[PDB]
DNA sequence: TCTAATGCGAGCACTGCAGTGCTCGCATTAGATTTT
């Protein structure tokens, strides 16, 4: 039907259509399964959305939207079984919400009423015959068979309430046979949905002028000139014996020598062939085509049958022909039989212009096709489709008219927003430019986890200071305590209640408490060792908040005003004067690579150090150094040892493993105030260690105060030739790969970057895993 | 004529046959000669049916077929007068020779009614079967959660990575999956349990996993103390720590002992390089120290049995997911390809309280031999099954096996090659009294240059317990090729030293262009140059397949490599669903832009922004609708969105009446994205992938799933988890295969195996069973379990094995020529790492250093080294070495517009404005009907409509009737009662119909004119049905073209003649009264066109006229003439 | 996830306060990467 189509050949067909695809059918099945799988949101909206639940006269463009919204709804809310049953922005929505369930839930709730209600089989049947009626099934039916002739297609309209009867038939033969019948849905619903792929549509009536294609069975044709035969595959023409039927091919064999007749079925079937093929070869007056594909559908090899050799046989030195859609392995000849029709004629075109630019000489029938094309009225299409000849994936600049409306006034930064654009500037145009926003689902994902842990342990300080307690005046038995609570009064506030949605879910519950209670733990043991005290917590850093937002100016009317949090800001007093250090709570493993930091790929902590140094001395008035740059790790870990270890020393070993990872100063107190605990050897708080002279150990992540006030000025060019690139309306695409990663990995806007290596001018541009140094010399290089 | 060898493979009878069949043996040609004798013979032969033949493919099987097909023939012409000969060629469509899989269904289709299976059952691909699997996985976890079982959480907490739960349901499937591989599931299932039930008073020198760990400990010993005696030989300490080996090497068999000893005791280049040495044995021992001796013998047993509750947990819930699962299938009526074989299995066997069923009983009879190829291949389930069928104990029996142990690459699939090997080693190369066993070495299909080769490197490699198979005659490769003697035939390594790909891709290709440019001419044949297409690339995996082919392809011929995946990543694919997903939901920011910006639309970034600006709160779609409403007409970005949103409406009520396959379809021929798509680099393979997915909407309709949402989920979930030219043809050493070519380069041969899989804090072992890490949950440790450690020393060197046989299939694959590219860091140092390997005689190399191996070089090079120690470098091989240090216009500017400017000019131009003549004649129905599916031209359930009729059964009631009636004369009102009763008992009215009937109304005609006349006249029929020849437009005035003649069918209710001529009849159930007068008029038109009709076909078609027709109306009981 | 695999810092032996190799130990850091 499609190649026909295509190809614009009238047909006709012998075997007729299901009618498994019908909205009537579906609609009907789909409503049994609603309230079978008690309204799996899948479900109903497979009912929804056969329009047959629609509410009447109202215009159906909007109706369709409505739903959709509230199928989203449905699944990031996971809304499902009993749910259904049970200022400007949010009325609109929310509403809207509540009138499209309310024409959905009734007709479909009712219904299940019914059903439920019903014990033989007369008066299912019927419970669901109303279901249909109430819903006024038969007049918008009729409705859509008007559209479907106003747009030229009658079969498709003939076969509407052609539909009606046959699931009526249904019923009424159903309650004939076993109406009176006692049965549940479970049985009742397996007889209908067997009565389903039963159901047929009426042939469809010969034409005056057709190709007939049918069976090489009990198809029967009268005058025929040219016969094509299809499928002369091996397995397929003499069809291998069919393995069918209550009775076997040895069974029935038998019965014959006793006296009794049935029908042939198993290997007379496979002499009859023969007879069939026959007649077959014999039908076409003229011509006769025998064909077989080589490949599969999905690709696997077929050979021809045993008839294509014995016709070798008959006729030796007959050639054979080739069918192909690569019109370059034929004569110019067959080339001159793709010019069916202009759709089929672009088609080849198109991919011959291709084929050709690779070096290869094609054949010049398909200029000619191409000149033709090029004089219609219709040659603008035509054009664009081949333009695909040298389509590079390109971004157009944005120009300053737009980028500015769009963007705004005060380009509002964030450092993650700024990160996302050095990782890829048209990753910012999808997400900051065009406001792209992913389907939310029900599953619970890994960031939003963080987001607990934050909360929780802000809340733990609460009741801390509430009781007037400290972190190192915990005890392992309030460790526990304390968090736990802490996730009671989150859990169910979090991610849509998905930790109360499920079983599995509630589990994973106290799997975040028992993490909570050991970084509890840990921090206690922490605190018990850091000479550092945290000033301020979640510090409010641009916006409105405890810090004015930094801001930037540069050339072409700039405005920079980026906001965002501090996780933790800690002090410590040294004979150097005052000083402050950083901490970000973080779920993987490693914290800082200067590697990243050079392409601006991570610019998180040295942004936050700066303001607490910077304004440090108008803040507390006094003047701070910074004393680095921390990352803990949250978690619950699984140590790893062949050697036996007593409770001692796994305490020990499970301790050492939330030891931080980030930047240090690279002096001897700095440390001493980081891990008081230490006094020779490594700290399993910190990355640093000391010498027997008193200096520190060259494995130590610890730099010098120049390095520091180093990186912070390119953290700050970075926002600046950064910003401004956003303001000149910047959209390029140009992913990194380091090393040897990539930013494509989960990114979400990678289906509308369309990113093509193969085709050129788009390029992965290449960032060199760095020794701390390099990257380090590299920044004092560029002023 | 035949080799001795294959002469036995045909002729040998009496019992069970296994032929080692190497690489090229023509084992086909001799499994086809060997049934074509039993079947065509003069003493007595057997029918084909009589015989069973599995093979790997239904291809090889349909190939096996055609070869058997000519045979005959050909034994026929010679026996013209063989009714039997001619019989079997019948009997080959009805013979059973395919895939074991092939032969099953046809058992479970046949004896399903044994087993519980539905027939017309289903077979589920791979795919969906495993989307059930999840489903059901995810039902049962949720279950056991609910549940609170103390047991479960035990598991959960220690194999689950805490903060998802995702790691345990993978866990429960590695486990299922494997336990099928068995014959007896749930037994196997069991028997996990028995190894971790242990005390501190057990023996390990006793257990069965101990015995990977004594061997072990035997190589890293041996191999330290022979690593050891040479730094003696470079000539003191070296004592100390001998003597000191030799200690341990003593006590290899106590290892509680060893837990004593291991643990506490333990020129400028030959002088730096004899440290190193010394440090081997430090580097070996500390390992093995590590790995046994860290903890005491009674620890490692407490460790172990405290597992025991926690394995027990597994097991039963693979268990329960195992029942769930099947039950799944059942109520949807499918099978699995595992469900194939078991179901077989089960209906082969029945048994009481193990026996042969009578189904494997029939089979036994049926089958006087069977016939398996590719035997190394094989599993236990497929086995079980073969034994079942075959009839008789080892020593006779029809049991016919063919394959080659050394070509066994599939064990990743669990496949057995041991079971062939056990046999190979069970048999006699006689048949006395056991399994005879045949060995076929002569290669007749490739060049020496080649086997000598092969045979010269596997001699030094493939044995003991890394080949598993000893290397040997009878097991060599022999010459059997008439190759013509040329040079540069001579087997090539490239040495070279991500850009690690590309100094590797250009080796390759460079050579290849020497050869090209050169002559090189391939082979009583002659020479042929190289078509590109005789030289091929073969890598073992394919990750660098893309990174080849571009620079291959980058200068002269193009490359072809047969991809699986990175089909989601592709551009096409994604855009192509982003358009469906629009059409299921339209509201989806990202599916949306992404169709906007393809060459679908292609909006600018400009146009796209430009959009936002309409609504910026709003989701994307409607901002889209924001700017077409208040948008100008004459705007382009406008138009774009406006066709757009035309098709997507279109597309929208398209989906809701077709299917998916079909709404695809559709949209690729609206777009026209895939002709777009084609015409753009590497178009032909984007094309593919466009169409795959539409041949994947097909595969998914037969599934038991249904819409466009499911389908979306469902390839959602693949991409989360699962996934005649001449030209270069790069493919994996895998899919080689039977395949074969002149030239072979097989590169990569400098990279890692693959040892990921044994790493886990699991491992599934077939003998061994499940093992695992200790993991206490609470103590938060966990440490290697001594079976673990066990089953990866076992795994390693299996796995080892399997990467020497993938390399053994590489180069036996060449016919002609070879090249061996690897890639390393520093030339000078590895070849010393081999040196050291390459000293020992005796051909086969170290068995350690050998199990040392990680890449395929470490194989190559030290067994190359000794070449160029008698025979060893006198061998009939060649090589040539290289040492790289791998460092060293006017048309389409005019198509870009407008047009250039043929021989075809002129057809080109009238085959595009061509018409079909007869066209609007095409879609017109050739019957017509007027009152069989081949013609043309609100109903409530009985059982909720009223009692009674309505007013169209009434008149075709009343109708009938007429018809019926006698016109011998004027009937009574009795009279007509008596008809309408007769016509109730027989049938041809229904209880309703009956006392439906108005008797007057029916008689009243009788009694007008037209009925007196209708009575008296010399002749009458009724019920007449005609058919009419007319032009196209009689009809259908609209066409205005096209007279070919339609048919025109309908009855005439009555003619009848008079002596003034012939009158017709038509009664009317018409509603007239509630006068006739004013109806008449009204009638007459209605039923005007009918009347004509009836007429011209009996004028036209009887070749007489009708004068007159008249029609009654049974209300008020009317008459009108025409 | 997960083996190799270098670093760095001292402790010890090997020889002549004291130096030099050697070795061990502890950690972070690469560097990796399937077949149908
Ligand atoms: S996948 Fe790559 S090209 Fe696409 S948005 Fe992300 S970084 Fe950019």
């Amino acid at each position: 039907k499609e190649v026909f189509a295509d190809y614009e050949i009238p047909y006709f067909i012998d075997g007729k259509a299901s009618m498994l695809n019908h909205p009537l059918i579906e609609f009907i099945r789909s409503s049994l399964d609603v309230l079978k799988g008690n309204w799996r949101y899948e479900a109903v909206f497979r009912c929804v959305k056969t329009e047959l639940l629609f509410p009447l006269n109202e215009p159906k463009a909007k109706v369709r939207e409505q739903v959709d919204q509230l199928e989203n709804y449905c699944i990031a809310y996971g809304i499902k079984g009993d749910r259904w049953t049970k200022t400007d922005q949010e009325i609109e929505m929310e509403n809207m919400l509540n009138d499209t369930r309310d024409w959905i839930v009734p007709p479909l709730f009712q219904l299940q009423k019914r059903m439920k209600k019903a014990k033989t089989v007369q008066e299912k049947a019927e419970a669901l015959y109303r279901y249909l009626e109430e819903t006024d099934v038969p007049l918008k039916l009729d409705q859509e068979r008007q559209r479907a002739e106003d747009d030229g297609r009658i079969i498709e309209a003939q076969q509407h309430q052609q539909a009606w009867d046959a699931v009526i038939q249904l019923l009424e033969e159903f309650v004939e046979m076993m109406g009176d019948d006692e049965i549940s849905l479970d049985l009742f619903q397996q007889m209908i949905e067997a009565g389903a792929e039963s159901l047929t549509f009426s042939l469809i009536p010969p034409a005056l002028d057709q190709v007939f294609v049918g069976n090489m069975d009990l198809s029967r044709m009268y005058g025929t000139s040219c016969t094509f035969v299809l499928g002369a595959n091996d397995g397929v023409l003499p069809a291998r014996p069919d393995e069918n039927g209550v009775l076997s091919d040895d069974d029935r064999e038998w019965l014959k020598t006793i006296g009794v007749e049935l029908s042939s079925g198993g290997r007379e079937r496979l002499l009859d062939e023969h007879f069939l093929i026959y007649m077959a070869f014999s039908s076409p007056s003229d011509r006769l085509y025998v064909s077989y594909p080589i490949a599969d559908a999905e690709g696997k090899t077929l050979l021809p049958s045993m008839i294509v050799k014995r016709l070798e046989e008959l006729f030796p030195h007959h050639k054979e022909r080739l069918l192909t859609n690569e019109p370059e392995q034929v004569s110019d000849e067959e080339q001159l039989m793709y010019v069916v029709n202009k759709s089929v004629a672009q088609s080849f075109t198109a991919s011959q212009l291709r084929l050709w630019t690779r070096e290869y000489d094609i054949s010049d029938v398909w200029w000619s096709t191409y000149n033709v094309l090029m004089s219609e009225q219709d040659r603008l299409q035509s054009k664009k489709l081949f333009s695909s000849l040298f389509f590079r994936n390109e971004v157009k600049q944005l120009e300053r008219s737009v980028s500015r409306q769009l963007y705004g006034e005060r380009i509002q930064g964030s450092v993650s927003r700024m990160e996302t654009f050095n990782a890829c500037p048209f990753s910012h145009f999808a997400s900051h430019g065009l406001h792209l926003k992913e389907r939310q689902f029900f599953k619970l994902e890994a960031p939003d986890i963080g987001q607990l842990f934050h909360s929780s342990l802000k809340l733990i300080s609460d009741r801390l200071r509430d009781e007037k307690l400290d972190w190192r005046d915990l005890t392992k038995e309030q460790c526990e305590l304390f968090s736990y609570d802490a996730v009671e009064r989150l859990a169910p506030k979090l991610q849509k209640e998905i930790l109360l949605s499920s079983n599995r879910h509630y589990y994973v519950k106290e799997k975040l408490q028992k993490i909570v209670t050991r970084v509890s733990g840990i921090l206690s043991e922490h605190a018990k060792a850091s000479g550092f005290v945290p000033i301020g917590l979640e510090l409010g850093f641009g916006g409105k908040g405890p810090l004015p937002p930094l801001t930037f100016q540069l050339k072409n009317g700039c405005t920079m005003e980026l906001v965002g949090r501090i996780d933790r800001v800690d002090k410590a007093e040294s004979s150097k004067g005052l000083l402050l250090r950083i901490v970000a709570y973080k779920s993987s493993d490693k914290g800082l690579d200067l590697a990243e930091v050079y392409y601006g790929l991570a610019l998180q902590m040295l942004t936050y150090l700066d303001l607490s140094i910077t304004h440090s001395a108008d803040w507390l008035g006094m003047r701070a150094t910074p004393a680095g740059v921390l990352y803990f790790h949250i978690h619950d870990p699984m140590i790893q040892s062949n050697l036996p270890l007593g409770l001692d020393e796994i305490e020990q070993e499970i301790f050492k493993k939330f030891k931080m990872k980030g930047l240090l100063l690279g002096d001897q107190e700095v440390v001493r105030l980081m891990d008081t605990t230490l006094q020779e050897g490594r700290s399993n708080i910190i990355n640093a260690g000391l010498k027997k002279d008193g200096s520190l150990r060259s494995d130590s992540a610890a730099v010098g105060e120049k390095e520091f006030d180093l990186l912070t000025k390119h953290v700050r060019r970075t926002f600046q030739e950064a910003g401004e690139q956003i303001t000149d309306g910047r959209v390029s695409i140009e992913p990194y790969k380091m090393k040897n990663k990539t930013p494509c990995t989960y990114c979400a806007f990678k289906s509308v970057c369309q990113f093509d290596e193969s085709l050129e001018e788009n390029e992965y541009r290449p960032l060199k895993a760095e020794k701390d140094k390099t990257i380090l010399e590299w920044i004092k290089k560029e002023a | 004529t035949w080799t001795d060898d294959q002469w036995n493979a045909i002729v040998s009878t009496g019992q069970d046959i296994l032929v080692a069949a190497a690489a090229g043996s023509g084992k086909t040609a001799v499994l086809v000669e060997r049934m074509i004798r039993k079947i065509t013979a003069e003493e007595n032969p057997i029918d084909v049916d009589r015989l069973l033949v599995v093979t790997f493919t239904n291809a090889s099987a349909a190939e096996m077929k055609h070869r058997i097909a000519e045979a005959l023939e050909k034994e026929l012409v010679q026996r013209p007068g063989s009714l039997h000969i001619r019989r079997q060629l019948s009997l080959l469509n009805r013979a059973s020779i395919s895939t074991l899989h092939s032969f099953c269904l046809q058992v479970l289709k046949k004896y399903y009614y044994l087993i519980d299976l539905d027939p017309g059952f289903r077979i589920a691909d791979q795919t969906e079967g495993e989307l059930i699997g999840d489903e059901v996985l995810d039902e049962l976890f949720e279950d056991e959660y609910a549940k609170g079982e103390k047991a479960f959480f035990e598991l959960v907490d220690r194999y689950t990575t805490d903060r998802h739960d995702l790691d345990l349901q993978f866990l429960v499937k590695q486990v299922y999956e494997y336990s099928r591989s068995h014959p007896n599931p749930e037994a196997w299932l069991e028997s996990f349990v028995h190894l971790y039930d242990v005390s501190e008073k057990s023996a390990i020198e006793e257990l069965p996993f101990y015995q990977y760990v004594k061997e072990d400990i035997a190589m890293v010993l041996n191999g330290a103390k022979e690593k050891l005696l040479r730094a003696l030989e470079l000539t003191d300490n070296f004592l100390d720590d001998l003597a000191q080996i030799d200690e341990l090497i003593q006590h290899q068999d106590d290892f509680s002992e060893l837990y004593k000893r291991v643990p506490a005791v333990s020129d400028p280049a030959l002088l730096d390089e004899a440290t190193d040495l010394r440090n081997g044995a430090k580097k070996l021992l500390e390992k093995l120290k590590t790995d046994y001796f860290t903890r005491s013998p009674e620890q490692h047993l407490k460790s172990l049995a405290e597992m025991k509750p926690v394995i027990e947990t597994l097991v039963q819930l693979v268990i329960s997911y195992g029942k769930r699962f099947e039950a799944a299938k059942q109520e949807k009526s499918i099978i699995d390809f595992s469900d194939l074989e078991h179901y077989c299995l089960a209906i082969l066997t029945a048994e009481n309280d193990r026996e042969p069923s009578e189904a494997a009983r029939f089979y036994q009879e049926q089958f006087h031999e069977v016939l398996v190829d590719e035997y190394q291949d094989t599993n236990l389930v497929q086995e079980s099954i073969l034994q079942l069928v075959t009839s008789g104990p080892e020593e006779t029996g029809n049991l016919f096996m063919v394959g080659d142990v050394k070509q066994s690459i599939y064990r990743f699939r669990l496949a057995e090659p041991l079971l062939f090997l056990s046999k190979y080693k069970r048999f006699t190369e006689s048949g006395e009294g056991t399994g005879r066993k045949i060995d076929l070495n002569k290669n007749f299909r490739s060049r020496a240059d080649i086997l000598d080769s092969t045979n010269f490197l596997f001699k030094q490699l493939m044995g003991g317990k890394i080949g598993e198979v000893d290397y040997d005659e009878q097991a060599e490769l022999k010459l059997g090729a008439a190759y013509p003697d040329n040079d540069e035939t001579e087997t090539e390594l490239l040495l070279i030293d991500l850009e690690t790909v590309q100094f590797e891709a250009k080796a390759i290709a460079k050579e290849i262009r020497k050869l090209i440019s050169s002559p090189f001419k391939v082979y009583k044949k002659t020479h042929r140059n190289i078509q590109y297409r005789d030289i091929v690339i073969l890598l073992r995996s394919m990750p660098w397949a893309p990174q080849i082919m571009e620079e291959l392809r980058a200068q002269g011929i193009p490359v072809y490599a047969n991809l699986t995946s990175g089909y989601f990543e592709a551009v096409e694919v994604a855009v192509a669903l982003s358009v469906l997903k629009v059409i299921d939901n339209p509201y989806q920011d990202i599916p949306l832009a992404s169709v906007l910006r393809s060459p679908i639309v292609g909006a600018d970034e400009n146009e796209l922004s430009l959009i936002r600006l309409e609504n910026k709160k709003a989701p994307y779609y409607e901002a889209m609708k924001d700017y077409l409403a208040a948008g100008d007409r004459s705007d382009e970005l406008y138009q774009k969105l406006n066709t757009f949103y035309g098709h997507l409406q279109k597309w929208r009520a398209f989906s809701k009446n077709h299917s998916v396959s079909e709404l695809i379809w559709e949209v690729y021929r609206d777009t026209k994205y895939m002709d777009y798509v084609g015409g753009m680099p590497g178009g032909k393979q984007r094309q593919a992938n466009l169409r795959v997915l539409y041949d994947r909407a097909r595969q998914y309709e037969s599934t038991a799933f249904r819409g466009l949402f499911r389908f979306l989920r469902f390839i959602e979930r693949m991409q989360e988890r699962g996934d005649q030219e001449d030209v270069v043809r790069l493919m994996t050493i895998h899919s080689s295969k039977g395949l074969e070519f002149p030239v072979v380069f097989v590169a990569g041969l400098g990279r890692n195996f693959n040892m990921m899989d044994l790493n886990k804090s699991y491992l599934l072992d077939k003998e061994l069973g499940f093992g695992t890490k200790y993991i206490h949950p609470q103590l938060r440790i966990s440490y290697p379990t001594l079976p673990l450690i066990a089953m990866k020393k076992k795994m390693r060197r299996e796995l080892l094995s399997e990467e020497l046989r993938v390399l053994y299939v590489a180069l036996t694959r060449a016919k002609e020529k070879l090249f061996l590219i690897g890639s390393c860091k520093d030339h000078q140092k590895q070849l010393a790492k081999w040196q050291a390997s390459a000293s020992q005689t005796d051909w086969l190399l170290p068995e350690f250093d050998r199990y040392q191996a990680r890449t395929y070089l470490d194989f190559i090079g030290p067994a190359l080294a000794r070449h160029r120690h008698a025979d060893i470098s006198g061998h009939p091989a060649r090589f040539a070495v290289q040492m790289i240090h791998s460092y060293d216009s006017e048309r389409l500017e005019a198509i870009r517009r407008g047009e250039p400017v043929f021989a075809f000019d002129e057809k080109a131009r009238e085959q595009l404005s061509w018409t079909y003549p007869h066209q609007e004649v095409t879609q017109i129905r050739t019957k017509q009907s007027v009152s069989d599916e081949y013609s043309g031209r609100y109903r409530r359930p009985a059982f909720m409509m009223k009692k009674g009729l309505t007013a169209a059964e009434k008149g075709t009631a009343m109708h009938t009737v007429m018809q019926h009636i006698p016109l011998s004369h004027v009937p009574s009102i009795e009279e007509a009662e008596q008809t309408v009763h007769r016509l109730y008992e027989k049938e041809l009215l229904t209880e309703e119909q009956k006392d439906a009937i108005d008797i007057e109304e029916i008689v009243q005609f009788f009694h007008t004119e037209i009925g007196g006349q209708l009575i008296g006249a010399k002749w009458k029929d009724r019920e007449i049905p005609f058919s009419l020849a007319l032009p196209a437009k009689e009809i259908y005035p609209d066409a205005h073209e096209a007279d070919e003649p339609l048919l025109v069918q309908g009855i005439i209710d009555c003619l009848y003649e008079t002596e003034d001529g012939l009158y017709l009849l038509a009664y009317k159930s018409d509603r007239i009264e509630g006068g006739f007068e004013g109806a008449a008029p009204i009638l007459k038109k209605r039923y005007e066109t009918q009347i004509q009709l009836y007429t011209k076909a009996v004028e036209q078609i009887a070749k007489t006229k009708v004068k007159g027709c008249a029609l009654y109306f049974f209300d008020g009981g009317h008459i009108l003439t025409l």
